[PDB]
């Protein structure tokens, strides 16, 4: 690849500049090339494989979105136009899903890093599913569902209930229910118990990560009152 | 308004 | 080009579905490519070029600035990345130069037209000098303000002082005063005096720009208390 | 505070 001739620790520390340059194309590429080491990454560098990738295709997913409205209240311009931005899109999905599964999920490490990892797959099957169609679509889904679920799993039975991996993903996977899966009711449940759970148990709260909890335990607060 | 899922943040 | 296939009403009518969706590169290639057939633009179509490659340009002086004081303030990494921004913005501004004189700028057409073209290349030559070091610098510095003044005589003679490109151009003749050819009484003469004339002859606002008049009327203001 | 050019809006 393109940064295969570069240190990993060069690339990591290239990666916190275009961060804070807001370049996160580079960013997103520099993180490629680090995981592309074959070296299991730090939660910080988990994060900014994480930050990178998603502010990548958040702007995607945005623009498609703006395209597939105007393409739905209405020449063949704006279906071509659409039609690109998601060739892309789905291209940088592919990408992600291909380094998680060529480089990252492994059978052993941390449980942490399992299911931050798991959590990503079905992140980024859920945001090819916003794009999809036919013979695509369902299969799309099922990989999305298979990988949070495993996700859930081990999240319960390793991780306290305001761990911020365990929220994230449990707030994530109601949406999945809500806006992919087509289950108001699941989407509720899930964020109920997940909220419930968390105050239950709020003293195992972490130092070092306590305001990522409850800000996560207020957005799936959030949606319960759209929801409901 | 769409759900609102994990954000972008550190 | 890769635009090359492509129609020119389609490629202005993407132009507007990608600054809908905010796609700022696609955009300014969309309009690249009208340029390359040939025709000149009208006011809407100037705006479209205008917003595209600034936006893009935009984004890469912000990121250079980053990089750049990261780099004062201190290995070879942030070098590296600052160079490779660098080279990056410089392929933008030297993409736009190009259009300018390959296609944009002719002896005849609208004053209008042919002052917001020169407005443009000094814009252009001026982002290239905040980059600029060597036997480029001095030479940058001199194409950008022989474009301004060439574009500051035909406006003082063809428009009235109101009128937003003559204004824009104005303000952006004194930024280059102030901030690149290092002449802060310059800059505060000519700032001034283009706010006064616009003020003494504020009867000559357009129904159609006048919000786009008072708005750089607002910002030359804004720059001579900053100098003053 | 750097100097305020033309501004990228309609
Ligand atoms: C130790 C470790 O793995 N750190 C890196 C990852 C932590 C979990 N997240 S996440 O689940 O995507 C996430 C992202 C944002 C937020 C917050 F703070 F709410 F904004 C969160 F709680 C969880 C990725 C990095
Ligand atoms: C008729 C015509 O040429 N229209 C298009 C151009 C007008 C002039 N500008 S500009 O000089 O770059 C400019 C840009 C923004 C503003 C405003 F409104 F203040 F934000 C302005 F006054 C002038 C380019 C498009
Ligand atoms: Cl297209
Ligand atoms: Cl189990
Ligand atoms: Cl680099
Ligand atoms: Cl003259
Ligand atoms: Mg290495
Ligand atoms: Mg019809
Ligand atoms: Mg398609
Ligand atoms: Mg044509
Ligand atoms: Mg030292
Ligand atoms: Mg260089």
């Amino acid at each position: 690849g393109a940064m295969g001739s570069m240190e990993r620790a060069s690339l990591i520390q290239k990666a916190k500049l275009a961060e804070q340059a807001e370049r996160y194309e580079d960013m997103a590429a520099f993180m490629k090339g680090a995981v592309e080491k074959g070296e299991e990454l730090s939660c910080e560098e988990r994060n900014l494989l994480s930050v990178a990738y998603k502010n990548v295709v958040g702007g995607q997913r945005a623009a498609w979105r703006v395209l597939s409205s105007i393409e739905q209240k209405s020449g063949p311009e704006v279906r071509e136009y659409r039609e690109k931005v998601e060739t892309e899109l789905q291209g940088v999905c592919d990408t992600v899903l291909g380094l998680l599964d060529s480089h990252l999920i492994k059978e052993a490490g941390d449980a942490e890093s399992r299911v931050f990892y798991l959590k990503m797959k079905g992140d980024y099957y859920r945001y090819l599913a916003e794009v999809a169609t036919g013979d695509d679509k369902k299969r799309i889904i099922d990989s999305a569902r298979s990988a949070y679920q495993e996700a859930m799993d081990i999240s319960k039975k390793e991780m306290p209930p305001t761990n911020p991996i365990r929220l994230g993903l449990a707030l994530n996977f109601s949406v999945f229910h809500y806006e992919i899966a087509n289950s108001p009711e699941e989407a509720i449940s899930l964020a109920k118990t997940t909220f419930d759970e968390a105050m239950a148990d709020l003293h195992t709260l972490s130092e070092d990560s306590y305001k990522d909890s409850t800000l996560i335990m207020q957005l799936l607060r959030d949606n319960l009152t759209l929801w409901t | 308004q769409r759900s609102t899922s994990t954000p972008n943040v550190h």
